[PDB]
């Protein structure tokens, strides 16, 4: 009852099995990603199982989405009903408008949490990953070592618990 | 020196004695089969499976993975090294795929090397034998040079369409097959140029430059829709599976097969050209080889997935329709080339029979697999409407 | 009618013209650089000639393996310690070869010039060959060796231990996650040029010294393909040298790449060589200085100077932290021996003398520790003692760097002892150096890898082993062992009785 | 057991130390080149030459031999194991010959093996690709099955003509070349049957039995004189050089080339047959390979022998005249096959032009090398008399 | 439309039909027998498949040789005595392989059934491969061994010595001169089935025992082809069994062939094995009895009883003459050491004990002889002594059998001491046994081979050696040596100083 098979995982498989509405399933996924993924997760309580749980959710959302959407939409429409290309183009605009790396990072992370397939079509999603990632790196890698660690720690907003250097 | 300065533990008396002294009396485990934990596709586990399955370090969160935890380093933004998010298709285990030909690197290069060496011998025999003497000059200086040459850009484009897949494939068995499918495509492209280069050497005024065939491809009319379909399958598809499926189970299976088998392989022999068919034999041998792998992945494994069969079929029927249209257009534009042939080369009756061979073969080997209801008469009719 | 044909170069002459222009003809991967679409490649090859040159090598290799080498029982007459070391060396290198396939696929997609794409493509195929070759080594030692356990299932057993996490950072994720150019630097400019190329040859050296003629046969064949990959890396820089973004980003991605690769190999390779062998070839401190400082840092990097490339700013730091690095890590690897998929041995008398001779002060620190552990019965199942207990008893916490995944013990280390602990949004993080700390601070979402203490927290050791199949055919004896002798092998029960339960060491700061 | 019971001197500590202690400090001779005394044909001595030249234990009384004295055991009556008496040709050294392709056994079977495995791949691709659908039924069932099939007996006869030479050849280099010339002929005969067997698998009703082709060969008219010539070359010639020379530099160079290249290779394509040409490609590659060896032995070495050039040319001209007549008769009877073709397949002008290509190639590659005064139009006119 | 092809068996099914009838379709060679028109063959091969199965073997063989074995310095780490023995073993077998090509070409001509012709054909091709394989062994040892002389020019330097003459009888002329069936018996039914097939394997054992892993690699590969040849021999008997001529002639040609083969191999093989090695594998006396008496003269031969084949009537004499045969011959080979193309050594102390232990009485005869020769300085260049002189001083003439060419010294030999001297039409002839005497009396014109004494009569020793290129590259040091040490090598001047002049021993008779 640990690594690959455990009570918390069995619990979630039964939980997703209660889903039978693309809207419901799609909403739970988006919420799951908000609570348990990225350094901005609402908590680290599912740290050892969220990666696996997420995938199992995606499966339910994908199956429902294929049966609910028509060919045209499954290719150009998000699980929520948004127009993929619209979101993609919109997010990129904001990213290119980001004033700094701190702003850019927030845009990218958020995008992933909200539209990662089965929400947004893979073609549009990875296309965004391509444009968004480029801008994030451009801002982050400029004069990468200028800011001393003491200061960088403050910018990140981390709580320093211990430092030791002989 | 004769003995050398380096002492080897297998042959050096002192060192070997030390090694032998430390050896156990018998193996510390009787299970001497690497990959014993892999589920055999056939009667007994094969070398192909042992050496390949599970080489990819996927964690359990990617269907089939045996590892655990997140990746150690991800992309700026958070994207995983490999992830479920890179393809619409879903499965119970990405490691299920099996190349029917069980090709790992060694057998793969062994076979292609043999083909390279025999090809060289063939060319040396063909030229020494003076067989070029009975080849129709117009078919050579016009159809092989310009139109067959132009087709190399098609195969080349299909080759490049595999780049992302080489990076995103979610398993070793699928990554190896994809790589080989793509490498064979560039081989064909290079074989087209090889022939043009050969002709250049044995035909005084033959120019091997790709200038002519390239212009035809980039600006011509015969391959216009063909090029458009390629530019899309390659640079507009970000899903590694849609790319592989659409290219091999849609476009190349219809357009590609028609051009290679029903046009050049069929007409070249009529102009005293056994040279071009020597290379098409390779392209077709490769096409039929890859086909078995393509079928095993998208049908046996995905389309028939114990849990996502329905879903996957829907996605592929979707893709089948999405690209069937550009493929049809490609076939229509190509039809124009028939008007350039010398009077009496072929008749609408023959071309119609050749189109149905492609369509029927396609429906039999691909369309019916995912229950894609395709009408042979409408397809042939739509394409056929591109002649004079 | 003279016999005529056409060769690879004659076709390659027109390869660059193979690519054509069109709106969406561009890389699908995020990147700060622009590879020039006029970039050329060094080797004028086509698919068929490539296959032939490799097929010929395969011929020799498999011929020697299947015939003479097998007739000589080469798979058996190898020192026990080395048989074990190759389980790690071949399988860990295997994943590097494997991810390199995907990496060059990504570089193939990045390049816009047909020749540069073709250059990367050749590597895609080469790395496929190397994957199968490393797999063959394990496959062969499993079939004909003195201990097939681990050689036969490393692909799943490697998962149990902490050393594997760091290997994935430099040989898996470092190769494919990030700016294509960054990955190229980790893989080719640094990975292959600075480490793998020299390493692969060095391995055949240590192998031969220890009776292993199997590895030299395969690894020497792999080596013949590396010149193409070196060139690929060199051309990567040449391809982006003219782009303005280069002067602004290249030296930082390179530095991050250099630190990333050395952070793991400095400790790990020296450990595998010196502690995983009986007969020694050369002191790791000497080897390291030659590879990193001389050959790479000097000659190799020097040639890229005209392209704006500079010696990694962290080079001085790397050299300072290196001296005791491998020695410090073996203590941890052995203390955690039940988590491996290979058998380990403590240094014998001749070796301790060799270590002290080449590393003054070695005995007084590491030597005395090993003798203490041995006298206490760390090699005997009935002792109820696993060295990890000694670390807990003497309050020597073992941490995992959040970035490199490299295990480190600040309170005991003779090498670096810095430690930085931070908390961010309900999660604690432990760093072992200032370069890795910067990486995390600036790119938090790139490094969320759970460490073994986090995953195994509250779990009893034998359960983890059992669940992840860390057992031999008999279903009771452990694959891993604290000695390399044929008798008194530890069993799952011997471990269960220890009642060792994992704890997340970072929680002590709460 | 683990280590086994047999101790090996290379690895056994005790035995190896014994071996090592007896070794010299360095090699007892620095000349580490086997065959160093062999006069190289090219820049440096080749592995082909080293492993082959002087393997035959000829004494000096057989031109070029390095041994001395009579054989140890001769035939009842006194005939020597090998002797000058087995051939009319004379030379300063029977070891001068060199296969321009430098084929010793390893390279020879390597190449044929590549051809075998690729042939198998090709057939599997051809069958799977359904390319048989477009092959003309009449050409398939009549011309391939009966007439191409009957030709296997011609190649089989030529193969057998080599038996005595395999036994009588006066040097290693000549024996090896001759053996390979013969082995390639049996291979071709077997590839003709291979194709018939293949068609029997992919074409319902096609009978692979050799009964029909054999009856054509033994009792038909088209191959009557061809068979008569083969029976003669094989069993009526007791001179191993007259056999190899007349087979390769007269009969097969004229009749053989015409049948293979100007009939089947030339017409098969016109009936949508890319199958037969696949195999004829091998036959022509083999023909051109053998030609280089045949030319080196008979022209470079014997016809240009510093001491017997004039004598050898006189004999070869004699043999050319002796065998040219039967060869013309063979071609003459073969002309009868053109009347069996579907109307419009080919015409007298095409036939004549193709005859001249073979005759002109023969005059250039063979006749001219020994000053044989061949009259191309007289030869062609004699053959054309066979057209019905 | 399923993937389909055609295999060898499927084509072979129709091969018997390939041959057709015509008046002159008959063998071109003299023969007392008629091979049955319907004879079949065991292996259903066609050219393409034959090539593939041999190509696979070559890959393994050459891969081992070029890669691992070369890396292990296998060409060098062999006992000096064995490096010399392989000069003779590999080159002498080479001629057997070579003449076997011509022999099977002759049998291919003899056979009328297409399948039987085809079976012989495969052997023609196999014997070409074996010729090149034995060539490669000498080629490899010359290129990478401790003493290339002899290995590098045996094809011309073997003509200097008497042992070569006998080799040509059993492995050259015996294979191709006579009734095709008689030749088949010498080659296949006796030669390969009784001696070569067993010999080849035995050689790999003695080789491995003396550090030679090169020969095992090649010879074990040669061995994989012998099954086909054994079958050719068996089918030869079958093909002629139902012909009246068989009952009249078969057993006579078989008995003659057996004596022919045995006469040379009985003494020579045992000599190369026991005297040409350091480490022994098995006493020749037991090896011989098992090979000749049990395996062949019992099992194999008995299986052919149903076809009229009987155990050779001369088998008994062969056994009686066998025991001391090889010992008697080494005395002669060593005494005539200057005529060889290899270095020889006197039995060492440890060896003399082995000989005495395995051959009671060996010491009182041969042991004392060698001890005296060493005392006379047979190993030292300044002694001015060669064992031949000892034979002259003690009136022990050395004769050469007119038929088998095997040298013999009836006045000294512990084995057969028979000698028959006849004068005929102005020529003297010397025979050593009653079987060879009958052969000459009945077939005088088949045996006119001049012996070394007849050819060298009145010639000074150093002149013969010089003329036939018996020197090392320095053009002064002899290839042949009376010891295998690396120093004090005899030169042409050392021999010339002996002023040894050959004379024909038979001329003493009036
Ligand atoms: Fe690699
Ligand atoms: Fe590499
Ligand atoms: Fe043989
Ligand atoms: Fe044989
Ligand atoms: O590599
Ligand atoms: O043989």
């Amino acid at each position: 009852l640990g690594i690959h098979s455990n009570d918390t995982r069995d619990a979630w498989v039964n939980k997703i099995a209660q889903l039978n509405t693309l809207e419901k399933a799609a909403e739970m996924l988006k919420q799951f990603r908000m609570d348990h993924t990225t350094p901005f997760r609402n908590s680290y309580e599912l740290d050892n199982d969220y990666l696996w749980i997420e995938a199992k959710l995606e499966e339910k959302v994908a199956v429902l989405k294929a049966r609910a959407f028509n060919e045209v939409d499954f290719r150009h429409k998000t699980a929520f009903g948004e127009d993929a290309k619209s979101v993609l183009d919109g997010t990129v605009a904001k990213m290119n408008a980001a004033k700094d790396k701190w702003e850019a990072e927030k845009i990218h992370i958020g995008f992933r949490q909200a539209y990662k397939p089965p929400i947004m079509p893979v073609n549009y999603f990875l296309d965004g990953e391509r444009q968004l990632g480029t801008r994030l790196m451009e801002l982050r890698n400029l004069n990468y070592y200028d800011t001393p660690l003491e200061e960088l720690r403050k910018q990140r907003g981390v709580r320093v618990v211990h430092l030791q250097s002989p | 020196s004769m003995l050398g300065e380096r002492r080897r533990g297998l042959t050096d008396p002192e060192m070997a004695a030390v090694i032998l002294k430390a050896l156990p009396e018998a193996p510390l485990d009787g299970n001497n089969k690497m990959g014993y934990f892999v589920t055999p596709r056939w009667k007994r586990l094969t070398e192909y499976e042992a050496l390949t399955v599970y080489a990819q370090p996927n964690a359990d969160w990617i269907a089939g993975g045996l590892d655990w935890g997140d990746w150690t380093q991800k992309f700026h933004g958070g994207r995983p090294s490999w992830g479920n998010e890179t393809t619409e298709l879903r499965t119970v285990d990405w490691f299920k795929h099996r190349d029917p030909l069980r090709r790992w690197h060694a057998p793969y290069v062994k076979d292609k090397a043999e083909e390279w060496r025999y090809t060289d011998r063939f060319l040396q025999g063909y030229s020494a034998d003076g067989q070029i003497r009975a080849m129709n000059p117009t078919w050579r200086d016009e159809f092989i040079n310009r139109y067959w040459g132009a087709f190399l850009f098609n195969e080349y484009g299909l080759f490049n369409a595999h780049s992302q897949g080489a990076r995103e494939a979610l398993s070793d068995v699928t990554r190896v097959s994809l790589a080989f499918w793509g490498f064979d495509k560039i081989d064909i492209a290079q074989m087209i140029q090889l022939e043009r280069g050969f002709l250049a050497k044995i035909v005084p005024g033959f120019d091997e430059s790709t200038a002519v065939p390239k212009a035809e491809w980039t600006n011509g009319e015969v391959y216009k829709s063909a090029r458009l379909a390629v530019e899309g399958l390659w640079q507009e598809v970000f899903d590694w599976n849609e790319s592989a499926f659409s290219v091999h189970a849609v476009y190349d299976a219809l357009f590609g097969q028609f051009v290679r088998r029903e046009f050049f392989q069929r007409l070249a022999p009529r102009f005293g050209d056994n040279l071009t068919p020597f290379f098409i034999n390779q392209a077709q041998t490769y096409f039929q080889i890859a086909k078995q792998g393509v079928q095993d992945l998208y049908y046996n494994c995905l389309g028939d997935d114990p849990e996502f069969s329905d879903y996957n079929r829907t996605v592929m029927r979707n893709w089948t329709g999405k690209w069937l249209e550009p493929t049809i257009a490609a076939l229509r534009d190509f039809m124009g080339l028939f008007a350039k042939l010398p009077a009496g080369t072929t008749d609408k009756e023959e071309i119609t029979a050749s189109l149905y061979r492609v369509v029927d073969d396609w429906i039999e080997d691909y369309a019916s697999r995912i229950d894609f209801k395709a009408d042979r008469d409408q397809i042939v009719k739509a394409v056929l409407a591109g002649l004079k | 009618r003279a016999p005529t044909s056409v060769n690879a170069q004659e076709v390659h002459r027109w390869l660059q013209s193979f690519n054509w222009d069109f709106k969406n003809n561009r890389t699908k991967y995020a990147t700060k650089y622009k590879m020039a679409n006029e970039t050329k490649e060094q080797f004028k090859l086509i698919a068929k000639e490539y296959a032939r040159m490799e097929a010929v090598k395969d011929e020799r290799q498999f011929g020697s393996l299947q015939d003479a080498l097998t007739r000589l029982n080469a798979g058996v007459r190898v020192h026990p310690k080395w048989n074990e070391t190759m389980k790690v060396v071949s399988n860990f290198l295997e994943v590097g070869e494997y991810n390199a396939i995907a990496a060059t696929g990504m570089l193939w997609d990045s390049a816009q010039a047909a020749e540069q794409k073709n250059g990367y493509l050749a590597q895609v195929l080469d790395e496929i060959r190397h994957t199968h070759q490393c797999a063959y080594v394990n496959y062969y030692f499993a079939k004909n060796g003195q201990d097939p356990a681990g050689h036969n299932d490393a692909r799943r057993t490697r998962t149990i231990g902490p050393l594997w996490k760091g290997m994935k950072r430099v040989f898996s994720d470092g190769f494919i996650s990030g700016d294509a150019v960054e990955c190229s630097l980790n893989l080719q400019l640094v990975g292959e040029a600075c480490f793998t190329n020299p390493l692969i040859v060095a391995v055949t050296e240590w192998a031969a010294a220890n009776g292993d003629e199997i590895t030299p046969t395969v690894f020497l064949s792999i080596e013949t393909d590396e010149l193409r990959h070196m060139a690929n890396g060199y051309q990567t820089v040449v391809s982006i040298a003219n782009d303005p973004a280069s002067a602004k980003y290249l030296n930082t991605d390179l530095n991050n790449a250099f630190w990333t690769q050395q952070k793991y190999f400095t400790p790990v390779l020296g450990m595998l060589f010196e502690y995983g062998s009986k007969f020694k070839v050369e002191p790791w401190v000497k080897t390291w200085d030659r590879w990193v400082y001389e050959d790479w840092g000097g000659i190799w990097i020097g040639r890229l100077g005209k392209y704006g490339v500079e010696s990694p700013r962290s080079l001085k730091d790397a050299k300072q932290d290196a001296y005791w690095a491998h020695h410090d890590l073996y203590l941890l690897a052995y203390a955690l021996w039940p988590t491996g998929f290979f058998r380990l041995a403590l240094p014998d008398q001749e070796e301790m003398e060799w270590f002290e001779a080449n590393y003054p002060g070695w005995y007084d620190h590491y030597g005395k520790i090993y003798e203490e552990w041995r006298a206490r019965g760390c090699e005997d199942p009935s002792s109820g003692f696993i060295p990890l207990m000694w670390f807990i008893e003497n309050n020597h916490p073992i941490y995992i760097d959040r970035v490199s995944q490299v295990p480190f013990c600040p309170s005991l280390a003779k090498g670096a002892s810095t430690l930085r602990v931070h908390e961010y949004n309900g999660e604690m993080h432990t760093f072992s150096d200032q370069w890795g700390e910067r990486m995390w601070l600036a790119e938090p979402e790139r490094y969320e890898c759970q460490n073994i203490f986090e995953q195994y927290e509250g779990r009893e050791l034998s359960e983890v082993i059992a669940e992840l199949h860390g057992l031999r055919s008999d279903g009771k004896t452990l694959i891993a062992q604290p000695h390399v002798r044929g008798d008194k092998l530890w069993t799952l029960d011997d471990i269960k009785r220890l009642n060792c339960v994992f704890k997340n060491p970072v929680k002590a700061f709460n």
